RNA sequence: UGCAUGGCCGCUUUUGGUCGGUGGAGUGAUUUGUUUGGUUGAUUCCGUCAACGGACGAGAUCCAAGCUGCCCAGUAGGAUUCAGAAUUGCCCAUCCCUUCCGCGGGUUUUACCCAAGGGGGGGCGGUAUUCGCUUGUAUCCUUCUCUGCGGGAU
RNA sequence: UGUCAGUGAGAACAAGAAAAACGACUCUUGUCGGACCUACUUGAUCAAAAGAGUGGGAAAACCCCGGAAUCACGUAGACCCACUUGGGACCGAGUAUUGCAAUUAUUGGUCGCGCAACGAGGAAUGUCUCGUAGGCGCAGCUCAUCAAACUGUGCCGAUUACGUCC
C-alpha cells in the first residue's frame, strides 16, 4: 500500500486527482447521479459534485485496506439516518455505488480483483500536492 | 497433521485433573509436548426477573457460567491418542478431540 | 530546544501575565499547556480544583446543555478564536485580559435568607475567594449562550465582547450587573 | 412459539440458548448449573 | 461449548426430579453421574441402597429402562448403580424425607422435630434448623421455628457448607409447608472465614 | 560527611561493595521500592553538600523488594535475592537481565558469589538450599532434612580448600555443610534467637556469625569449635568482616559501632545523628566495607547512604 | 539498538516500537504529524515530545500501533508509549544520569508522566440504568 | 377465594439491629447482659459496671475491575534480513545543519551580525516508509495478547 | 437549532454478545448434508426496496474479528437568525420483503402534504459529588414479522459541593 495518508487524505490527496480526472476523463459518470447517494436525503443528492467526490477516494478505500468491496468498503461509507422517524437514529449505507466502483479498478491505477497497484499512478502524481496547491492551500 | 486437544467443561477442578496429571503420561514419553496457554473462557449469562407477578421493585438477576477450554498441543500422536483420551474419566462434561 | 523550558498557547506568553487582585493569586493561576484540553482528574479534594488555571475551569464550564454537542474539542476550536479576537481589540495578551475579567465581574459581597420565625433575615456575608472566581466564569459563559440563542450573528465573537467588557467595569457584560446589584443589598443593609 | 415444560403457551417462554425454563421458572427449577455470585 | 454444558444441566436436572419425586423416603440425597467414556455410570445416593436395587431387581433396571426410553440410550451405554451414605444426618433432602413420613403419619409437630435435631446434632454437626410454615391451625398460617447450634447464612461461601430441602406434605384442610437446612460440621470448599488459629 | 549517596526512594536494606569483586569501584545496593540501584563512585571531593559519586544504572521491575545484591566478581553482574520468585543475574553493562533463575516457589532470601566465578547459591523460605551453576542450570540441592526453617544469609567461605559453605538459619543453628556431596558439616550451636546474617573473614578461619539477641558468637571452622564471644549489647542488624584487618564494626540499631577481636568493645561508637528515636529514627540495617577497608558505608532506614571512615 | 514500551489508558492500549535514530521525527500508524486530522489531539502528541526537548533527546524513531478506544484516547495513549519508550532506551544504553534528568522533568509537568491513569468504566445494575437516575420516582 | 394454603418475590430496613443460659433486681408484667464517655458506615472498638460467659447480622469468606510475578503459544502479534512491488519527495522550502574552537570584517562602545577554517554527530540516501495478504520468499522472539495459580499497604 | 447547526463530502477510529440442527432425505452390517451468520461477485449501458450463485464457520475460524454515532474538517461546501432550507405528525398513490393467515402487520423504500404542531415553555416535581451526571451508538432480549421498551458492553465526558440537619 502507499495510497491516502501520506499527504493528508482528508483534503490534500482529493483536490487534486480530481481536477487531473474532470481535465482528462477516466472514471464512471453513469446515470444513476441523481439518485439518494446517503440515507435519507430531504434534498438532491448534492450541491455540485454529484458523484466527482466519489470515485478516486473509493479506490483509495480498498488499496490500503486490502480488498474491502461491496459490503466492507461500505465501512468507509456513510449514512446517519440524520432525518428519521422519532426513534433512535440508526447507521446505513446505500448499496448503489458498490457495482460501479469494484468496476472501477480494472483501469486506472489498480489492476484487478486481486492487484490494486501498477505503479501507483495516484501516488506518484499527488507528489506534486506538497510542493504547489492548485486551491491556493494555506499549508503551501 | 499435529493433535490437539481441546477440553471443554461448565468446571474448573476437573479440567484441572485432565491437562497438568494426565498430559505428564505423554510429555516425552510417547510424543513431544508443547504447553500454550488456554482459549478465552467465555460467559454464558442469562437475565431472570425474580418476581412472579407485576407487584415488586421489578427486580432481575445475573446468572453466569464460566466456559473453560483448555487447550494443549502434542506433534503427531497416531494410535497413541487412545491412551491420551482414556485417562480422564473424573467428571461429566470431559471431552476430548483428535485431529 | 526551543520548547522545552519555553511555554505558549502556541504564541501567547505567560511571561507577561500578572494577578490582577491580591485577594485571589492561589485561585487564579497560570497556563503552561499548549491547549486547555482536559485529560486528568480534576476533583478529589475539598481544594484540588485550584491547583490548575482560570482557562482550564472556564473552558470546561463553556457550555452545556447537550444533544450531541462536541463538549471539549468544539470547545477549544472556540477558544482560540476568542482569543484572537480579544487580542486585536485590547491590543494586549488575551490571556492576561481574562485574568482581570474573571476577578472584575466576580460578586465580592453577597447576602443571603439565614433568618427564622417565619420571615427571612440578611447580613452582609463576604465571598471567598475560590467562589469569586468560579460565580465569575459561569456568569460570563452563561451570558454567551443566551446571546446566541435565537439571536446575533455570532458564535464564538460574543464570548470575546463580553470578556473585554467585564475587565473594563462595564455594565454590558452579564457579570458585571450582578456585582453590582448584589452589592447594592448586601452594602445597604448589614 | 410453544413450551415443552408446559403446555401454557403463556406466562412467557424463553428460547434463549434452546432451553425453556420460564414456563417454570429458573429461581424454583434450578440445578441447571447456573450460580449467581455477581 | 455453550450447548454441551446447558444439555447436562437438563439431563441431570430431568433424572434428579423422576427419583425425587418417585423415589421417597429412602434416605435419598440425591444423584451424581459422570462419564467414563461412551458410558454413564450414574451413582444413585440414598441411605437404604435396598430398596434402589430391588430384592426382586425390578427397581434398578425399571429406572434404566425409563432413561433408555426417553433419551434413545441403550445398554453398556447407560448404567445405574447404588452408593451407601452413611449418617442420614449428614443429608438434609434424607431427614426432610423421614420427617415429611412422621408429619404424614399425624404425629405432633414438636415430637416430629425434635427427631430430626437429636438424629443431626449428635452426629456432630455445627446447627441445624427446621422452618415448618403451613397449617396447624386453622386460621393462621402460623410459621413455627426451631433452631439448634448456629448457622451462617453470611457470604455466598455458605452455601457450599450448608445444603438445603423444601417439601411438601399434603394433609386434610390442605398444604403443610417443610423445610431443613443443616449446616454439615465438614465443610466442601475446606475454608472458613472466621478463628484465626496460632500453631504453636 | 565525605560525601553522601542521597538517591533513594525506599529504604536500604542491603548494602554491597567490592571485596570478592577488584573490578571497578561499583557499589550496587538494594532499594525498597521495587527496584536496585547500581552506582559507582565517580566524583568525590569529600565534601558534604557534594556527592560521593553518581548512579550507573538501575536496574527495574519486580513484584516485590530486593533483599540483597552481590556483585560478580569479574563478570559485571549483579545478582539479586528477591521477595519475588524471580532471581536474576541481570548484566551492569546493559543494565538488563541476562537470564532467570526460577526454582522458588516461596522467595529467595540470599544470594552470593563463591570467591571465584562459579557457583550461585540461592537460599528461600523453602528451606531449600540450592546449588545453581551461573549457567542457569540448577547443578544440586543440598539437604539432609536438616533445614527446618528459613536461610537466613548464605556466605561461600573465601577458603575452597574444602568447598564449604557457611548457612545461617531461623532453627538457631549455622550449618557449615561439604557442598559436594551435600552433606552436613558440624552444627555451630548455642544462639537464642534466630541469625541475623552469618560472615566469614578474608582467611576462611574464622565465622562471626549474629542473633536477634544482639550477640555475636565467633566460631572455629576449622575445629568446630567456639572462640570468644563479642556481645553487642544491642540487637544486630548486620555483621561483617574487613577485607584489610580483622575488625567486625557490626551495625546495630542504634547506629555503627566499632568492634574487632582486640578489645571486643568499642574504641569510638558513630552515631548516625544526636537525638535519634526523637527525630528519624535512623538504624543501620547493613554495613558494606570498601575495597580499602578503611571506610565503611552504611545503609540505613532513612533514604540515604552514608559515609563514614575510622 | 531497539526497545518496546506501551501506553495504557482506557481500552486503548499503544505498542511504541522504537528503532534507533539520531533525527527521526517521530509519526503515528498510516499519518504522520503534520497530517494528523483532528489539530487538538495533534497538539496534545506534540507536548509528549516537544517538552523535555524538541528535538534534543527526541530523536529515536519511535512510530506506533494504537487500536482499543475511540480517537481522543489513542492520542492520550500516544503521548504515554512515546515518553515511556525515550526513558527505557535511556536506561539500557546511556546511564542513569541522564535518564534521572529527562524522567524528573516528565513528572513534573502535569501528565505524571507514571499514571496509565486506569479509571475505566461503570456495569449497569439492576432494575436500573447506569449509576441512579433509576426510571423516573413513584411518589414516596 | 392470596382472609384455607405451600413455595417464591416485594417492603418494613439499607439502617445496626436480634436472642437465649446462669446469676442479680421486682408480687408481677419486666429489667440487667444489650450500660455514662470517645471512636466508626457499623451492638466497629477501648474503657467502665450486677453482670458472667455465648450465638447471629455486621466484619470476613466469595464475584468483577485496576498494577504485577509465574504459566505462556499454530488460529494471540511483533522483531531483523533475504524478497519484489513501491517510494528514492530538488515544481514554492526538511545537499544543509548542530555542537566545540580559532581568526578577520560591518559596530566608537554595547547589543546585533557577516566571512573562512579545524575538530565532533549524523541528517536527505550509512536511520527510507507502510502493506494489518506481496498470505508471498528467509530468520528470530514473547513487549503488545491470553487464562489458571500467587504477589501488593491502615 | 448556530454550544452537528441544517440538507454535502472525506478522514481516523469500539466491546461485550448472539449462531447449528428436524427420525428429514442420503448414507450401512450400524448412518451424512439443508431452517445461524458473515465473506465475495452479479444486483448500473441505468433507482431504492429487492433477486440469485459460489465460499467459510459450532466461533481467538465468522476474513484481518470488528468501521463509519458522539467526534474530527477548512476541503476555502451549502444554509443562515427563520416556525425555515429548523422539526416531524397527519394524508394519498406505487412496489417489494416476511408468514399458517394480513385487514398501512410488513416498512431497512420510493414521494406527496410540512406554509400541522412546538421557539427552551405557569404552579409543581424528579436524581446523581467522578470517569459520575449529561451526550451518543451497538448487540442481546421477545420471535411469522416490528423496540420510542428492557438487559449488557463501549465511545465522548463536565460544573458545583466534599457541609449541615434546617
Amino acid at each position: 500500500i502507499r495510497r491516502i495518508g501520506k499527504k493528508k487524505g482528508a483534503t490534500m490527496k482529493d483536490v487534486h486527482p480530481w481536477r487531473w480526472v474532470k481535465l482528462c476523463s477516466q472514471h464512471f459518470k453513469q446515470e444513476g447521479k441523481l439518485m439518494v447517494p446517503n440515507c435519507t436525503e430531504i434534498v438532491k443528492s448534492s450541491h455540485g459534485r454529484e458523484r466527482a467526490p466519489q470515485n478516486p477516494d473509493w479506490y483509495y478505500i480498498r488499496c490500503a485496506a486490502i480488498l474491502r468491496a461491496v459490503y466492507m468498503r461500505p465501512g468507509v461509507g456513510y449514512g446517519g439516518l440524520s432525518k428519521r422517524f422519532s426513534n433512535k437514529k440508526n447507521r446505513g449505507s446505500r448499496p448503489e455505488i458498490t457495482v460501479r466502483a469494484s468496476k472501477g479498478l480494472l483501469h486506472w491505477g489498480c489492476k484487478s480483483l486481486t492487484k490494486l497497484g501498477l505503479i501507483e499512478k495516484c501516488e506518484s502524481s499527488g507528489h506534486r500536492i506538497t510542493k504547489n496547491g492548485r486551491k491556493l492551500a494555506d499549508a503551501i | 497433521q499435529r493433535v490437539l486437544v481441546k477440553m471443554t467443561s461448565r468446571n474448573a477442578k476437573a479440567v484441572e485433573n485432565v491437562m497438568t496429571e494426565l498430559l505428564l503420561h505423554a510429555r516425552n514419553e510417547k510424543v513431544v509436548l508443547r504447553g500454550p496457554v488456554r482459549l478465552p473462557t467465555r460467559t454464558l449469562k442469562v437475565t431472570t426477573r425474580k418476581t412472579p407477578c407485576g407487584n415488586g421493585t421489578n427486580t432481575w438477576d445475573t446468572y453466569e457460567l464460566k466456559i473453560y477450554k483448555r487447550l494443549v498441543e502434542l506433534r503427531a500422536p497416531t494410535e497413541l491418542v487412545k491412551k491420551i483420551t482414556s485417562f480422564p474419566i473424573d467428571a461429566g462434561v470431559d471431552v476430548a478431540i483428535t485431529i | 530546544m526551543s520548547a522545552k523550558a519555553p511555554k505558549l498557547f502556541n504564541k501567547w506568553s505567560y511571561e507577561n501575565l500578572q494577578t490582577t487582585e491580591i485577594a485571589l493569586s492561589d485561585h487564579i493561576s497560570k497556563t503552561a499547556t499548549y491547549v486547555p484540553h482536559s485529560a486528568g482528574r480534576w476533583q478529589k479534594k475539598r481544594f484540588r480544583k485550584a491547583r490548575i488555571p482560570i482557562v482550564e475551569r472556564l473552558t470546561n464550564g463553556l457550555m452545556f446543555k447537550g444533544r450531541g454537542n462536541g463538549k471539549k474539542l468544539q470547545a477549544v476550536r472556540l477558544v482560540k478564536h476568542t482569543l484572537e479576537i480579544i487580542h486585536l481589540l485590547t491590543d494586549q495578551n488575551p490571556l492576561q485580559v481574562v485574568i482581570d475579567a474573571v476577578s472584575k465581574g466576580a460578586p465580592r459581597e453577597d447576602s443571603t435568607r439565614v433568618g427564622s420565625g417565619g420571615v427571612v433575615r440578611r447580613q452582609a456575608v463576604d465571598v471567598s475567594p475560590m467562589r469569586r472566581v468560579n460565580e465569575a466564569i459561569y456568569l460570563m459563559c452563561k451570558g454567551a449562550r443566551e446571546a446566541a440563542f435565537r439571536n446575533l450573528k455570532t458564535l464564538p465573537e460574543c464570548l470575546a465582547d463580553e470578556i473585554v467588557n467585564a475587565s473594563k467595569g462595564s455594565s454590558n457584560s452579564y457579570a458585571i450587573k450582578k456585582k453590582d446589584e448584589v452589592e447594592r443589598v448586601a452594602k445597604a443593609n448589614r | 412459539r410453544h413450551c415443552v415444560i408446559c403446555s401454557n403457551q403463556k406466562a412467557v417462554i424463553r428460547k434463549y440458548e434452546l432451553n425453556v425454563c420460564r414456563q417454570c421458572f429458573r429461581e424454583n427449577a434450578a440445578n441447571i448449573g447456573f450460580s449467581k455470585l455477581r | 461449548k455453550k450447548r454441551m454444558i446447558i444439555r447436562d444441566g437438563v439431563f441431570y436436572a430431568e433424572l434428579f426430579e423422576f427419583l425425587k419425586r418417585e423415589l421417597a423416603d429412602d434416605g435419598f440425597a440425591g444423584v451424581e453421574h459422570r462419564v467414563t467414556s461412551t458410558r454413564t455410570e450414574i451413582v444413585i445416593r440414598a441411605t437404604k441402597t435396598r430398596e434402589v436395587l430391588g430384592e426382586k431387581g425390578r427397581r434398578i433396571r425399571e429406572l434404566t429402562a425409563c432413561l433408555q426410553q426417553r433419551f434413545h440410550y441403550k445398554e453398556g451405554k447407560l448404567q445405574l448403580f447404588a452408593e451407601r451414605v452413611e449418617v442420614r444426618g449428614l443429608s438434609a433432602m434424607a431427614q426432610a424425607e423421614s420427617l415429611r413420613f412422621k408429619l404424614l403419619s399425624n404425629l405432633q409437630v414438636r415430637r416430629a422435630a425434635m427427631g430430626i435435631i437429636r438424629h443431626v446434632m449428635e452426629s456432630g454437626a455445627k446447627g441445624c434448623e427446621v422452618t415448618v410454615g403451613g397449617k396447624i391451625k386453622g386460621q393462621r398460617a402460623k410459621s413455627m421455628t426451631f433452631r439448634d447450634g448456629y448457622m451462617i447464612k453470611s457470604g455466598t461461601a455458605h452455601k457450599n457448607f450448608v445444603d438445603v430441602a423444601t417439601r411438601h406434605c399434603h394433609l386434610r384442610a390442605g398444604t403443610l409447608g417443610v423445610k431443613v437446612k443443616i449446616m454439615l460440621p465438614k465443610s466442601m470448599q475446606n475454608e472458613e472465614e472466621i478463628l484465626p488459629d496460632v500453631i504453636t | 560527611y565525605e560525601g553522601q549517596l542521597k538517591g533513594h526512594r525506599g529504604w536500604v536494606t542491603a548494602l554491597a561493595c567490592p571485596q570478592i569483586t577488584e573490578t571497578y569501584i561499583k557499589a550496587v545496593s538494594t532499594s525498597r521500592d521495587n527496584t536496585l540501584i547500581a552506582w559507582g563512585s565517580n566524583m568525590d571531593r569529600n565534601s558534604e553538600e557534594c556527592e560521593y559519586g553518581f548512579p550507573e544504572r538501575r536496574l527495574e521491575g519486580h513484584s516485590a523488594f530486593v533483599s540483597d545484591v552481590a556483585l560478580s566478581n569479574n563478570g559485571d553482574f549483579a545478582v539479586s535475592a528477591s521477595w519475588d520468585h524471580s532471581l536474576r543475574l541481570w548484566n551492569l553493562q546493559t543494565g538488563v537481565c541476562q537470564h532467570k533463575f526460577l526454582g522458588h516457589t516461596k522467595d529467595v532470601l540470599s544470594v552470593t558469589f563463591s570467591p571465584d566465578n562459579r557457583q550461585i547459591v540461592s537460599g528461600g523460605r523453602d528451606n531449600a538450599l540450592r546449588v545453581w551453576n551461573v549457567k542457569g542450570e540448577c547443578l544440586h540441592t543440598l539437604g539432609r532434612g536438616a533445614h527446618t526453617d528459613w536461610v537466613s544469609c548464605v556466605r561461600f567461605s573465601p577458603s575452597l580448600e574444602t568447598p564449604l559453605i557457611v548457612s545461617g538459619g531461623w532453627d538457631n543453628l549455622v550449618k557449615v555443610w561439604d557442598i559436594a556431596s551435600g552433606r552436613l558439616l558440624t552444627d555451630l550451636k548455642g544462639h537464642t534467637n534466630y541469625i541475623t546474617s552469618v560472615t566469614v573473614s578474608p582467611d576462611g578461619s574464622l565465622c562471626a556469625s549474629s542473633d536477634k539477641d544482639g550477640v555475636a558468637r565467633l566460631w572455629d571452622l576449622t575445629k568446630g569449635e567456639a572462640l570468644s564471644e563479642m556481645a553487642a549489647g544491642a540487637p544486630i542488624n548486620q555483621i561483617c568482616f574487613s577485607p584489610n584487618r580483622y575488625w567486625m564494626c557490626a551495625a546495630t540499631e542504634k547506629g555503627i559501632r566499632i568492634f574487632d577481636l582486640e578489645n571486643k568493645d568499642v574504641i569510638v561508637e558513630l552515631a548516625p545523628e544526636a537525638q535519634q528515636k526523637s527525630k528519624k529514627t535512623p538504624e543501620c540495617m547493613s554495613i558494606a566495607w570498601s575495597a580499602d577497608g578503611n571506610t565503611l558505608y552504611s545503609g540505613y532506614t532513612d533514604n540515604v547512604i552514608r559515609v563514614w571512615s575510622v | 539498538k531497539q526497545v518496546q514500551t506501551f501506553g495504557k489508558k482506557k481500552t486503548a492500549i499503544a505498542v511504541a516500537t522504537v528503532t534507533k535514530a539520531a533525527q527521526c521525527n517521530i509519526r503515528v500508524n498510516g499519518v504522520p504529524v503534520s497530517q494528523i486530522l483532528p489539530e487538538t489531539l495533534r497538539a496534545k502528541i506534540m507536548e509528549a515530545v516537544n517538552v523535555v526537548g524538541s528535538r534534543h533527546f527526541a530523536r529515536l524513531r519511535i512510530d506506533v500501533t494504537v487500536r482499543g478506544a475511540g480517537q481522543v484516547a489513542q492520542a492520550y495513549a500516544t503521548r504515554q508509549a512515546i515518553a515511556k519508550g525515550l526513558v527505557a532506551y535511556y536506561q539500557k544504553y546511556k546511564n542513569e544520569v541522564e535518564k534521572a534528568a529527562l524522567k524528573d522533568k516528565y513528572l513534573a509537568y502535569d501528565k505524571y508522566l507514571l499514571i496509565a491513569d486506569p479509571r475505566r468504566c461503570e456495569p449497569k445494575k439492576w432494575g436500573r440504568h447506569s449509576a441512579r437516575t433509576r426510571f423516573t420516582k413513584s411518589y414516596r
